[PDB]
């Protein structure tokens, strides 16, 4: 029965149950041979210090197991416990049931707690033994069927997390707390079922009354958000039900579509769109859409998948700065997705951001040859102006890569344009502090008698730098 | 002007890679502001938290001077 | 003598057999990488071996002599050990590589049994900078710079030798079926790669821990120096070749950010015994324990096996059923099974979208291999 087998070895040890400081385990006792009898009884002398004693048991060099706690004035400590718990955890069904009933025939403690508050009900839930669960639920109270462990996992949470279905049905028929939440995570059994991808458990859970699909958690994520981990079956099971908040938002405002897009996998997004209820233009707390995430992460295949055959608005901008997703593609050196976005019919290349920022200006700043080639090929205006009216030639001069302005020289860009200050680009080129970036303009024979609003001239610009 | 001016030095901290690691630190300081990142990690991987942090940092007004010296990108 | 030819044919045959039995796309890619990385530096080092040998006797200053002595001793130990290890048989190769206080152990921290190391002298010579040509000729400075270049190339060579040896050992022990030893060699390969990368390019080069950029800047400074230069035409060409080679090797090293796949899958969530099969069959016996492990099936990189699960006792039931959670990355997963302390066996493969995995297929294969009819 259990771990008791003929020819094995038994060792015992004792410890102080201290809740503040680390204790020490005594040296293991002498070997005890195992024979026809299995369950022993230990006579414990009364402790001199009047403390509770924890008992540890080991079998022939296996991993030791805690078997009980004894009060100072308790004698004849029977080791019948920790075997009923092991019997309920037996992967086999008939053997476990026989061991359970034999140990219960001889006075086994149902209420004993092992493995951080896990009772026999938790062990039966993890193993999925339906017979012992039915026998326990036949005569039981609701206070023990809903008893959480140290981590907050009630038996229904363990049953849902292990993928078992029959025991979940048994607890549903008997009646247990369904919307119970764990500690520090506040995860319902639906969250655990969705995070792993079990369909039968989800169906059994939804068969019960008094259950909401849209239950939140610590960070505001619904089970539909957790269904992203499940590939196709659990998401379809979610979409098959009656009342689902498909566009549910978390604390930050993220939607399940946002999670599917940011994870870079299309089939889940297609399955979610199959419900014909997903709002593509859903925004975040900073007015960020799924297309913005795709542009900022370079997911070009998903970008093509979502941009075509769909009614999507590609002109949505973030509220703080009115900065579009094509600006995201331009930034962080994402040339291919930006080039694809430019050729799209429903994408505006001339869109402006806060401060009069155009995509061409950021392309010039980032020094991307391919994007500027697309700018020339498409036919976008080269003389775009900002609120402070720095020309693209000005930004090319100010950029860390001078070799841009050279190919801007042959495009007909005016080199005498001035900003709010009446200073030519050569005047501003001396102020930035770059040496080699100014030689490629000096050879063009640019005038040297221009005055700005404050009166300075190019010789003053190099005086403060040292070019 | 003022002799005790570090405008050139301030341009260097926006271009030095070591000071770009300091720009990571302020990006790393957003973990206190928003505590929803770890749960996003278990669902959409590690890249989810990085993407949210990047969007939060880059959502505001863009500065030309900061972008010129190269500490706007990372 | 005929035995001299016979011994060399033994060495060549052993090398070919060693480079033939270990077949895997992982070693294919690793060997291609290491050969395209080493070829040029190995050839130039072989060409300049004799030049450094005549450099050794040209040093007379007592302050700098120990540095070149240490570098030469390490180089002699390294190439002598390579020559000794090249021609041995596969079994002898494994036994020599797998031994306490071996050549690999000395190579990891770059020391020798006769307490000779090069990394500390390499850092010390850069720290003070005797290589700068203060004098108009400064011949000893040129010799010191040449020794520094030799040491850097030898350090890169020993890095790549360690990488290829560890990869070969790991794949050999993975194909043999020893999961524990393959795991330990996997960890050693990852650790040595990380440490050598941090030693060459630095963790963001904030403190200039890497030595590649330091020697690059020293070469740039001596090139920019004009009065210190000796005006010789060949000096410019050789420093140009050194700059090109070091830039190429630095780009090659910085190109990769990882060597192997360190991601770890998730093991089974629940195990049961549903099929009615009494268990005097196969390896399933009463009183035995079974452990399971999972791995990513990768055709281009090296994966990692998950930690073995809790032991499961075998009583009256043989074939279990395992419930597998859906993979986050949607990758096929290899499953391994171990009985007690016996050698682990691969039992099958599981798809991302199928949960109930039954371990009954390998038992039939073992049943067909039973010596008893």
């Amino acid at each position: 029965i259990g771990d008791w087998r003929d020819g094995r070895e038994v060792r015992y040890a004792v410890q102080y149950a201290s809740e503040t400081l680390f204790s020490k385990i005594s040296h293991w006792s002498d070997p005890v041979s195992v024979r026809e009898k299995a369950c022993p009884t230990l006579r414990m002398p009364v402790d001199q210090t009047r403390r509770n004693v924890l008992v540890f048991r080991k079998f022939d060099s296996s991993k030791p197991q805690l078997v009980g706690e004894i009060t100072p004035y308790l004698s004849n400590f029977i080791d019948i416990d920790r075997d009923l718990y092991n019997a309920a955890s037996n992967p086999d069904s008939a053997v476990g049931f026989k061991e359970f009933t034999k140990l219960n025939y001889d006075g086994a403690n149902i209420r004993a707690t092992f493995d951080h508050g896990r009772t026999v009900f938790h062990a039966a839930a993890k193993s999925g033994n339906d017979k012992i669960m039915f026998g326990l639920t036949f005569l039981a109270k609701s206070t023990e069927l809903n008893q959480p462990d140290k981590k907050g996992y009630t038996p229904i949470h363990v049953a849902a997390d292990s993928g078992n279905a029959g025991i979940v049905n048994l607890l549903i028929q008997r009646g247990v707390s369904i919307n119970s939440k764990t500690y520090h995570f506040l995860q319902t059994p639906l969250h655990l079922a969705a995070q792993r991808g079990f369909v039968t458990t989800f169906q059994r859970l939804m068969e019960s009354p008094e259950i909401n699909i849209n239950e939140r958690d610590k960070d505001g994520f619904t089970p539909l958000h957790y269904a992203i981990r499940g590939g196709e079956r659990i998401l379809e099971a979610f979409l098959n039900q009656i009342s689902i908040d498909v566009n549910a938002k978390s604390n930050t405002g993220l939607t399940p579509f946002h999670l599917a897009i940011i994870k870079n996998d299309w089939p889940v997004a297609s399955t979610l769109l199959g419900s014909k209820k997903v709002d593509i233009n859903a925004v975040d707390e900073n007015n960020i859409t799924a297309l913005h995430y795709a542009a900022i992460l370079g997911y070009l295949e998903t970008t093509k998948q979502l941009i075509n055959l769909k009614e999507i608005n590609a002109n949505v901008v973030s509220s703080p700065g009115l900065l579009s997703a094509l600006h995201y593609a331009i930034l962080y050196k994402h040339d291919d997705v930006a080039s694809f976005l430019m050729r799209s019919s429903n994408v505006n290349v001339n869109l402006k951001a806060l401060g009069g920022i155009t995509p061409l200006h950021l392309a010039v700043i980032q020094g991307r040859k391919q994007i500027l080639s697309l700018m020339f090929d498409i036919g976008v205006n080269i003389e775009q102006k900002t609120d402070e009216k720095y020309t693209p030639l000005h930004l090319a001069a100010m950029s860390k890569y001078p070799e841009l302005i050279q190919i801007l020289l042959d495009q007909g860009s005016n080199f005498e344009a001035k900003t709010n200050s009446g200073a030519t680009p050569l005047h501003l080129a001396t102020f930035k502090g770059k040496s080699q970036a100014a030689l490629i303009l000096l050879n063009n024979e640019v005038n040297w008698r221009d005055t700005d609003e404050n009166g300075q001239m190019p010789i003053h610009g190099a005086a403060m730098t040292g070019l | 002007e003022g002799e005790d001016l570090t405008l050139e030095e301030k341009a260097e901290i926006c271009s030095e890679l070591e000071l770009q690691q300091k720009y990571v630190d302020i990006a790393s300081n957003i973990i206190g502001d928003l505590s929803s990142l770890p749960i996003a990690g278990k669902i959409a991987g590690t890249i989810a938290a990085a993407a949210m942090t990047a969007t939060h940092v880059a959502s505001g007004r863009l500065d030309i001077e900061q972008t010129l010296l190269g500490c706007s990108d990372l | 003598p005929f035995d001299q030819i016979k011994e060399v044919l033994e060495n060549r045959f052993n090398e070919i057999d060693r480079k033939l039995d270990s077949h895997s796309a992982a070693l294919e890619e690793i060997t291609k990488l290491v050969e395209k990385s080493i070829s040029v530096v190995e050839k130039t080092r072989k060409q300049m071996n004799k030049r450094f040998d005549e450099v050794m006797k040209s040093i007379q200053d007592a302050k700098v002599s120990p540095i070149i002595s240490k570098i030469n001793n390490f180089a002699r130990y390294f190439d002598t050990e390579k020559e000794r290890i090249r021609g041995l048989k596969l079994n002898d190769y494994i036994l020599k590589l797998e031994e306490p206080n071996g050549i690999l152990l000395h190579f990891k921290e770059s020391r020798t049994p006769t307490d000779d190391s090069l990394q500390a002298p390499l850092f010390s010579i850069i720290e003070e900078g005797y290589a700068v040509p203060k004098s108009i000729d400064d011949e000893l400075a040129f010799k010191v710079l040449y020794a520094l270049l030799y040491g850097t190339q030898t350090y890169v060579s020993v890095m790549f030798f360690l990488l290829e040896q560890y990869s070969f050992l790991a794949n050999h022990y993975y194909e043999k079926g020893y999961l524990e030893k393959y795991d330990e060699y996997f960890n050693s390969l990852n650790n040595v790669f990380l440490d050598f990368k941090s030693s060459l390019v630095g963790t963001g080069t904030s403190n200039n821990e890497g030595l590649l950029d330091r020697v690059l800047q020293v070469l740039m400074t001596v090139k920019n120096s004009e009065f210190l230069g000796l005006e010789k035409n060949g000096v410019d060409e050789m420093l140009n070749e050194k700059i090109n080679l070091f830039n190429k090797i630095k780009e090659e090293i910085e190109g990769k950010q990882k060597m192997t796949l360190s991601e770890t899958p998730e093991n089974f969530a629940q195990i049961s015994f549903d099929k009615d099969i009494t268990t005097p069959i196969g390896d399933w016996r009463d009183g035995r324990e079974v452990r399971y492990a999972v791995q990513y099936a990768s055709e281009t990189l090296f994966s990692k096996i998950s930690h073995w699960s809790d032991p499961v006792s075998v009583r009256e039931k043989a074939c279990p059923t395992l419930r597998m959670p859906v993979d986050q990355t949607r990758r096929n997963v290899l499953v391994f099974r171990k009985f007690d302390s016996s050698k682990p066996q691969l039992v099958g493969e599981i798809t991302p979208y199928l949960s109930n995995f039954i371990d009954i297929d390998r038992d039939l294969y073992n049943a067909a291999s039973n010596p008893d009819s």
